[PDB]
């Protein structure tokens, strides 16, 4: 296994080459998951039990009353229900212009609007942005991560599934 | 005994019994129990290690005949399935098995025969292969008689045989080209007008007969030592051995789970610097490659591509084999990064490539010269899926927002400075760059999908092949993907002709579309663009001390080479893809290599890594503070530093317009609906749904339903207005006879 | 005898004397005379208008294996010259004749060997062919384990492939056969390069069978009235 | 700093891309994210460009702009560079351009007043490949002089101490030269080249031109050929992860050494031995060591071929109980083995190993090793010699005395060989004139020249005249198209007749022959000229002592040690390996013991110590 402190400069991207060499090369420690869930539990604004993160700063969490699980920003503000997309909870900013366009990149290397779409999905809170899309128009809203929990957690970690309404 | 494999059975008989075990129990073979292996562990760790140690050694002495590519060397078991691979590239570990397979399934045993010392080659299009120049050499290993298994080399011949849109512009079907271990005489004199240099082709065929019967050599020494016996269970056990591998990688690894994404690229080729004879193939497409992956709690995944667009008259479509085989060059770099690797993988592995979609077109006419532009573009979006697993699971050191486009392929036809046919491109896409992690920046002009191992080549040893001339090679700036760690950017050539004869060029990669995406909050990596000039009137320029282009194409927004060539006729556009133009001295040539998507939100960048990008020109200034927010300033010694206040203020704001300027997702989307009722988008945006429709029913469902759309509303592609030539009428390969295809998919 | 030809010459040999002696006589062989018209008339005009007859009969006899005009069949001695051609269309007397004259020339007797009852395919471009279409069937005649002649049997075929070409599907004198067996992997190949695979299927049993018709044929003339004459 | 062309800047930085996965195993450099770049030796800070551009064939395209070259050394000054380097294109074909810009640097520092050195790459490395060269000539005004102040440590703390002699350091092309040579990254070497002179050493002394060595060492498993008495050099190396232009002896690693961990890998349970090392630790049997992980070392103390007592002298307190609880543990159960077993067959694979690298290593060079003498030395060698070699048949296979040390002993007896390379592009058919063949050797000539200044200025600046050197020429020739791994001795001090032509070319292809299915009718290249310039030095006395009786004097004997192989425990004989005498023969089984070293001798074979104090291993 890897100490904790050395899992939390993997987290803020100070970890060191050597034993980032080691963590890619060596045996996976199975205890990761439970030490990577713990460090992001000590630095959410709220309590409510995190059970899969999701990216930076979104995660899949119980809500410490109903039990009920739902998508959560760092911020504190939920989504929708774990099963739902949360991005159609969410706010967009379209690329779908030249103009647009060479706001993030220069002429000619940026993408045509015509053929591709820059699609920003933004929380509504705090203005992160948790997800970018670059489809084509007309393109659904894609739901990237459909999760088994339960046999993540019971067949795989050995753990007991989190309480659920 | 009657069939020549050891036992008994003919190839296919053999075969046979080995499929219907694996599929009656899920285990290889039907081995629910490995018993060499738990018996006898050492005898069995040895056998890996001598016969790993021995392919490798076939592949490194081979290939001492130069003046490494795609060379590679696989040994496999009688039913054609992989055992081991030496090193390089992988890609052909299927194309070979598939080759193997083709002659079990048509009775080679009884014509033209299977015997000791024969040599049989082998490139054909509809068995599968990735490239027309990549060749096959196959020999059979026999032992007291009976067959034992196969030896598979393979070759990328660079001098082989404009504007191609058709299959019917070579093809080599297993071909029995020598016995005794000797060539016939008329393949060697058919085989060479195959081909505009023969240095290339001739020695590339020694190698592979070379490494071929080394191998051959290695395993009769290896059964001699260690017995039949014992060899003849490692020779299926370990192939099940690989499949238990990927299970175990997959429950330790990943999350089970469905996981959802797609790629896009574009073709162009309605541009009239796309000179394709067939008036019906000129319109612009797009290329789609969405993928449900679908992770088991058994460790069994599954990778369906339902919804793909179809095929299209250009070279870009791939075969079922080409597409599965090659998917793996990509895995091994992730998920198992292993020298054990074999087919077993591919036996824990499911693949859906519905029939008629550019990644199985079941079509003769389909031409796949240029298959990466297509898998290139469609395996990154896997990356992305794998590292939701990994960023889940807490192994964010796995990580990868994806692979860049291979693209900018320079390519150029003619007379050298030698005044001899060119044959040697300089080949600098093999150091594209990397998508980012989870931890750290991506590399910049590191790799490429179909090579880690990237390597740029030095320019003095490119301009001893190609008569072109360095005036630049500098890393592209603002081409990686932006995000909290930025990806690895790519980087740029400019080249002059100098000293050529009878000379062309055409560029070659995406340009509207970047195939690869940001993950989690990143952005996707630049996208692809020309740069040329001819007529310069460069000698007198460089006479006079004028000024001279030099370095990369720093800012295309504003770039300074052209002022530099008045009299130049300049093409700058973004049109990536073209047919063979005409070069002479002193024009010029931008070769762009594409960047790497990058990772997570850019304004969570640390500012200083900001300021290290522009100083270390990874950045343009003006995108410092409109994408990451820092406010930078320049000092004494020229170099950028950070204002911390300034920023802080800048990234706040960035907030706010952020949710000023944004929608809630439910009014934009009524708003995107209104445009697709009335039907309002580019030909190529509609052709693409179009022709996805229909090759993907589960697709347009999910397209209707989420949309709310009400069968009124109807995308027949004959109504768009641009050919439909090939999407009713086709030319399956069931229309041939005696011809006995393998599935390795689910279509 | 080691040379296949009759009389123990190899193929390059005996040709290469033959050549030698046209360059020097100004004559076909260096034949001043010719022994067997002049003495036996009547023998001679009877092989020629046997030989003309039996080979217009190949050729109309195979051409009912389908249903063209460029088929057409030659009958070559050993040095790959034309001595009689059917009724057709009789451009590829020479392209064949040439192809001949490769395996000659480029010792296709030592490898991949001249036999009895073998198959052997051409369309060369390098050789020279009037189209990429036009397909060679080229079968050895023997006579007691000796070469003594060629048939060759030509068709355009309609259904190939390959566009606005600017810049050069080549088979080089390829051996397809043995034992008057085609080989798998050159059926296999085959229906590839064509469109539709009845046209290119057929053509070749119209090649093949004439083929033999026609090695039928000089067994059968050479028996009756001597391999002498 | 740096110096290079306008426009290309940034080619040192970008390491070619390859410098990403330099140095690393196969399964990390298919492993995508352990990529990584190290920073650049020069800063893209401290990089200038001169307008400029010179071809394959010298052809000047873009004239040098001077101005530019006065701006660019203005610039690194005002930067306070402690050393500018320059490297342009082709400066190798046609320096003019490179020495002009070497020039112009030169002054503007003079006008500065400001020590600043300055280094032209075509006055150092002028070979091809600008990132090889590049690098090899930052070296010089990067690490040169700061080295010559730790080697004058060193060479003082010797001094100081009893030495009246100045140290010589190693170069990569096995000659040792001066810690204070004007080219020190030539000493970037630290692998053991050394074992392969040495071997090379012995091998004129007692007439085996075919010798095949093998470094079995505590960190690496190293290998190497003698063919035909002569050596390979691979001449665009990389070493410190970095693409390098120096000459360098050629070695191939098998392995991380006895020090090796064994593991069993988590998702197939192969056995997998490395990368790392224990190294210095030892194995886990050393408690005070902390290792926590079996390594090879800790399987030849269950199996009973090292001494726990006696590991380097005794210096090193050795428990074998806790290599057979943590084979146990980590190998044996998961395997469902017996302790014994399983470090028994660990060994077993790594022989195997070792055994298929040599016999195809040997094969590749078109011999058997039945033509080839082994050399088994390092600490490890030994302790393995009778595996490795089991049935390949070798004339003869040998483990110094001294193999603790050979590696060391090779340093000492290696010449005091300074060596200067050059890139070279004649083209000749067979059938050419005269004149033609009066160019080609001007060409060549020109080279030898312009190498032999170097050499030369070399051993002056350490006492030396030139009547003193002595110099031999090469070159590296190959027929067109067909690469080799050759360098030829030339038969000539010198080259201008036509004649003097034919006689370089006839000396290539007598050594290739020699070495070697030639092809002289595509005619001939030469990629490369050579200058080798040497001068007597001290070597070391090989012993020559008379042989005695073949039964080893009782006093030798130092009791029995059990070890297991074959599946069979035996009682071995333990000998003192300096009491034997040459001419004593020892049965198998027996371990021959020394401070540092243990020589392995199971039943069913034999070893013979000679009057040079060699031992020769047999099977009886
Ligand atoms: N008596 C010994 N004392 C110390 N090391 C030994 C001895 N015998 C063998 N060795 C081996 O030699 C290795 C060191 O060799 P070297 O790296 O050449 O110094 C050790 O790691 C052991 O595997
Ligand atoms: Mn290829
Ligand atoms: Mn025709
Ligand atoms: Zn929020």
């Amino acid at each position: 296994a890897y100490t904790r402190s050395k899992i939390v400069d993997l987290v803020d991207g100070k970890i060191d080459p050597d034993t980032l060499h080691q963590m890619l090369s060596t045996p996976k420690d199975p205890e990761r998951f439970v030490t990577y869930v713990e460090i992001l539990q000590e630095r959410m604004p709220w309590d409510d039990k995190i059970i899969l993160p999701l990216g930076p700063k979104l995660f899949i969490v119980q809500q410490k009353v109903s039990k009920k699980w739902t998508v959560r920003c760092e911020c504190g503000h939920d989504f929708c229900d774990w099963k739902d997309n949360w991005k159609l909870s969410a706010r967009v900013h379209v690329r779908d212009t030249p103009q647009k366009m060479e706001e993030i990149y220069p002429r000619l290397m940026a993408p045509t609007p015509s053929w591709q779409v820059i699609r920003e999905y933004f929380c509504p809170e705090c203005g992160t942005l948790h997800d970018v899309e670059a489809p084509t128009p007309w393109y659904p809203v894609i739901h990237d991560f459909s999760p088994d929990i339960e046999g993540f957690y019971q067949e795989w970690l050995g753990l007991p599934v989190p309480e659920r309404a | 005994t009657r069939g020549i494999v050891r036992g008994g059975e003919t190839l296919k008989e053999h075969r046979d019994r080995l499929m219907a075990a694996t599929k009656a129990t899920g285990r290889y073979a039907g081995l629910k129990t490995l018993e060499l292996r738990e018996r006898e562990p050492i005898l069995y760790n040895k056998l890996f290690s001598r016969l790993r140690a021995g392919v490798v050694d076939a592949r490194e002495t081979a290939k001492k005949i130069a003046a490494e590519g795609e060379l590679c060397f696989t040994l496999y078991n009688a039913a054609g399935d992989s055992l081991l691979t030496s090193t390089g590239i992988i890609i052909h570990v299927g194309t070979m098995g598939a080759a193997i397979k083709y002659m079990i399934e048509n009775n080679w045993e009884a014509n033209p025969g299977v015997h000791d010392k024969d040599i049989f080659c082998n490139n054909d299009s509809l068995i599968g292969n990735v490239h027309p120049c990549d060749i096959h050499t196959i020999v059979p290993i026999f032992w007291e008689g009976e067959l034992i298994g196969w030896v598979g080399g393979v070759t990328h011949v660079i001098d082989t045989g404009t504007g191609q849109v058709q299959r019917f512009g070579y093809s080599i079907t297993c071909r029995k080209v020598g016995a005794n271990d000797t060539l016939f005489r008329d393949w060697l004199h058919e085989s060479q007008r195959m081909v505009r240099t023969t240095r290339y082709w001739m020695l590339d065929e020694r190698t592979r007969i070379a490494g071929c019967h080394m191998i051959r050599k290695l395993v009769e020494e290896v059964v001699a030592e260690e017995g039949i016996e014992a060899y003849w269970k490692f020779a299926y056990e370990a192939v099940e051995h690989g499949r238990l591998g990927l299970q175990a990688r997959i429950k330790a690894m990943t999350i089970p789970g469905t996981y959802r994404q797609v790629g896009f690229v574009d073709v162009p080729y309605a541009h009239e610097d796309v000179r394709v004879p067939s008036d019906f193939a000129k319109l612009d497409t797009i290329m789609h490659a969405p993928c449900e992956m679908t992770i088991r709690r058994d460790g069994t995944w599954r990778l369906d591509f339902e919804g793909s667009s179809r095929w299209g008259w250009h070279t870009y479509n791939a075969h079922q084999v080409s597409f599965t085989s090659g998917i793996w060059v990509m895995m091994t770099q992730t998920l198992i990064p292993s020298e054990m690797i074999n087919d077993g993988a591919a036996y824990g592995t499911e693949f859906r490539l519905p029939k008629g979609t550019w990644m199985n077109p079941d079509d003769r006419r389909v031409a796949f010269s240029y298959s990466w532009h297509f898998l290139v573009s469609a395996w990154t979006a896997l990356w992305r899926g794998l590292s939701r697993s990994y960023f889940g699971r807490g192994y964010l050191e796995e990580v990868n927002a994806g692979n860049a486009n291979t693209s900018n392929w320079l390519q150029g036809g003619g007379f050298n400075q030698y005044d001899e046919i060119h044959a040697v491109n300089s080949f600098e896409c093999a150091a594209n760059g990397t998508g980012a992690t989870a931890v750290q920046d991506g590399l910049s002009h590191a790799a490429a999908i179909w090579n880690p191992e990237g390597d740029m080549g030095d320019m003095e040893i490119w301009e001893l092949a190609e008569p072109l001339v360095y005036l630049g090679r500098q890393i592209k700036a603002s081409s990686g993907g932006s995000g909290k760690y930025r990806g690895g950017c790519g980087f740029e050539s400019l080249r002059m002709v100098w000293n050529a004869k009878d000379w062309t060029m055409f560029f070659m990669g995406n340009g509207h579309i970047s195939s690869d995406w940001g993950l989690m909050g990143g952005y996707p990596a630049a996208s692809g663009y020309r740069f040329a000039a001819h007529k310069t009137n460069l000698k007198e320029l460089i006479a006079s001390g004028a000024e001279i282009p030099l370095g990369g194409d720093t800012d295309p927004e504003n770039p300074t080479w052209d002022a530099m060539l008045p009299d130049a006729q300049i093409k700058r556009d973004k049109q990536a893809i073209t047919t063979e133009e005409m070069f002479s001295d002193y024009d010029l040539y931008l070769n762009y290599m594409r960047g790497g998507p990058g990772f997570g939100d850019p304004l969570d960048r640390e500012p200083q890594a900001v300021a290290d990008d522009i100083n270390g020109g990874y950045v343009l200034e003006r995108f410092a503070g409109e994408v990451y927010g820092v406010v930078v300033r320049k000092g004494a010694d020229g170099q950028y530093g950070v204002d911390e206040a300034g920023t802080a203020a800048a990234r706040a704001q960035i907030r706010k317009d952020r949710l000023a300027k944004s929608v809630p997702v439910s009014e934009w989307m009524k708003g995107e609906r209104e445009k697709i009722l009335a039907k309002d988008a580019g030909t190529q945006v509609r052709q693409m749904f179009a022709a996805s429709f229909k090759l993907g029913p589960r697709f347009e469902k999910d397209f209707r339903t989420f949309w709310s759309l009400p069968d009124s509303w109807t995308l027949p592609e004959e109504e768009i207005g641009v050919p439909t030539y090939g999407s009713r009428y086709s030319m399956d390969i069931s229309e041939l006879p005696d011809v006995h295809t393998v599935q390795f998919v689910e279509e | 005898t080691r040379g296949i030809v009759r009389g123990g010459e190899t193929l390059k040999e005996h040709r290469d004397r033959l050549m030698a002696a046209t360059k020097a006589t100004g004559r076909y062989a260096g034949l001043k005379t010719l022994e067997l018209r002049e003495r036996e008339p009547i023998l001679y005009n009877k092989l020629f208008s046997r030989l003309r007859a039996g080979v217009v009969d190949a050729r109309e006899t195979a051409k009912k294996i389908a249903a063209e005009g460029e088929l057409c069949f030659t009958l070559y001695n050993a040095a790959g010259d034309s001595l009689l051609t059917s009724t057709g269309i009789i451009i590829h007397v020479g392209t064949m004749g040439a192809a001949i004259k490769y395996m000659i020339e480029n010792n296709w007797e030592a490898n991949p060997g001249v036999h009895d009852k073998d198959i052997f395919c051409n369309n060369d471009s390098l050789i020279g062919n009037v189209h990429p279409c036009d397909i060679h069937t080229i079968v050895p005649i023997f006579w007691e384990g000796e070469l003594i002649g060629w048939v060759g049997g030509v068709t355009h075929v309609i259904d190939t492939g390959a566009t606005g070409q600017v810049q050069r599907y080549s088979i080089t004198c390829r051996k397809v056969g043995a034992n008057d067996t085609l080989f798998r992997d050159w059926l296999h190949e085959s229906q590839r390069m064509v469109r539709t695979t009845r046209y290119w299927m057929l053509d070749e049993r119209t090649r093949i069978a004439g083929c033999h018709m026609i090695r039928k044929l000089v067994e059968e003339v050479v028996a009756e009235e001597g391999i002498e004459a | 700093g740096l110096i290079v062309n306008r426009g290309m800047e940034d080619f040192h930085r970008m390491g070619r891309a390859v410098q990403s996965h330099l140095g690393y195993a196969y399964e990390d450099r298919i492993h995508l994210n352990t990529h990584r770049y190290d920073p650049p030796l020069v800063p893209r800070h401290l990089t200038r460009g001169v307008v400029e551009r010179t071809d394959m064939i010298g052809t000047q395209v873009i004239p040098l702009r001077e101005d530019t070259a006065r701006d660019a050394a203005r610039d690194l000054i005002a930067a306070d560079a402690e050393g500018i380097v320059i490297s342009l294109l082709h400066s190798y074909k046609n320096p003019e351009n490179e020495r002009r810009v070497r020039d112009i640097v030169l002054e503007e520092v003079e006008k500065s007043g400001k020590k600043i050195p300055v280094f032209a790459s075509a006055d150092y490395y002028p070979v091809r490949k600008e990132t090889h060269r590049t690098n090899t000539t930052i070296l010089e005004g990067y690490a040169a002089e700061p080295s010559r102040q730790t080697l004058s440590k060193i060479s003082n703390a010797f001094k100081e101490r009893g030495t009246k002699f100045d140290f010589r350091v190693m170069a990569t092309h096995g000659g040792t030269i001066s810690w204070k040579a004007k080219e020190l990254a030539r000493t970037i070497v630290s692998g053991p080249i050394g074992g392969v002179i040495g071997a090379k050493y012995l091998g004129e002394v007692l007439g085996y031109k075919n010798i095949a060595c093998s470094d079995i060492g505590g960190t690496s498993f190293d290998v190497a050929l003698i063919t035909q008495g002569e050596m390979t050099i691979k001449n665009d190396p990389d070493m410190a992860r970095l693409v390098l232009s120096l000459p360098l002896v050629a070695m191939d690693s098998v392995g991380a050494g006895a020090g090796s961990f064994i593991r069993l890998d988590p998702y197939t349970r192969a056995i997998k031995l490395g990368p790392d090392s224990a190294g210095y630790r030892v194995g886990v049997c050393w408690k005070e060591s902390g290792i926590e992980t079996v390594t090879i070392s800790d399987c030849h103390m269950v199996l009973g071929y090292l001494n726990p007592d006696n590991f380097l002298g005794g210096a090193v307190k050795l428990d074998r109980q806790r290599s057979v609880d943590a084979i146990k543990a980590q190998i044996a159960d998961p395997l469902g083995l017996s302790v014994e077993d399983a470090a028994a067959g660990v060994i077993e694979l790594l022989d195997s190993d070792l055994r298929d690298y040599l016999r195809s290593m040997i094969s590749g060079k078109g011999y058997s090793p039945a033509s080839f003498v082994c050399f088994s030395y390092g600490g490890a060698g030994p302790v393995h010699t009778y595996g490795y070699t089991e049935g390949l048949g070798f004339e003869d296979v040998i483990v110094p005395a001294w193999a603790a040390g050979f590696s060391a002993f090779g340093c000492a007896a290696a010449d005091f060989e300074y060596r200067y390379d050059k890139s070279l592009d004649i083209n000749m058919p067979t059938e050419t004139p005269d004149t033609d063949k009066e160019k080609a050797a001007a060409t060549l000539q020109a080279a030898w020249e312009e190498l032999t200044k170097n050499v030369l200025e070399e051993f002056k600046l350490n006492g030396y005249s030139a009547d003193q050197v002595t110099l031999q020429p090469g070159y590296r020739m190959q027929y067109r198209g067909q690469l080799n791994d050759l360098e030829i001795e030339s038969p000539l001090a010198q080259a201008h007749t036509a004649a003097d032509w034919d006689q370089l070319t006839d000396a290539f292809n007598a050594t290739y022959g020699r070495v070697y299915a030639r092809s002289p009718e595509l005619g001939y290249s030469v990629t490369g000229a050579i200058m080798r310039g040497m001068v007597p030095i001290p070597k070391p006395k090989i012993p020559k002592e008379p042989e005695e009786g073949e039964t080893p004097p009782e006093s030798a004997k130092i009791g029995t040690r059990k070890f297991y192989r074959k599946k069979r425990w035996v009682d071995a004989q333990l000998y003192h390996m300096e009491s034997l005498r040459p001419g004593n023969r020892v049965m198998g089984p027996a371990v021959i013991e020394s401070d540092a070293t243990t020589f392995v001798v199971p039943d069913g074979f034999e070893t013979w110590l000679d009057g040079h104090r060699l031992f020769h291993l047999r099977e009886v």
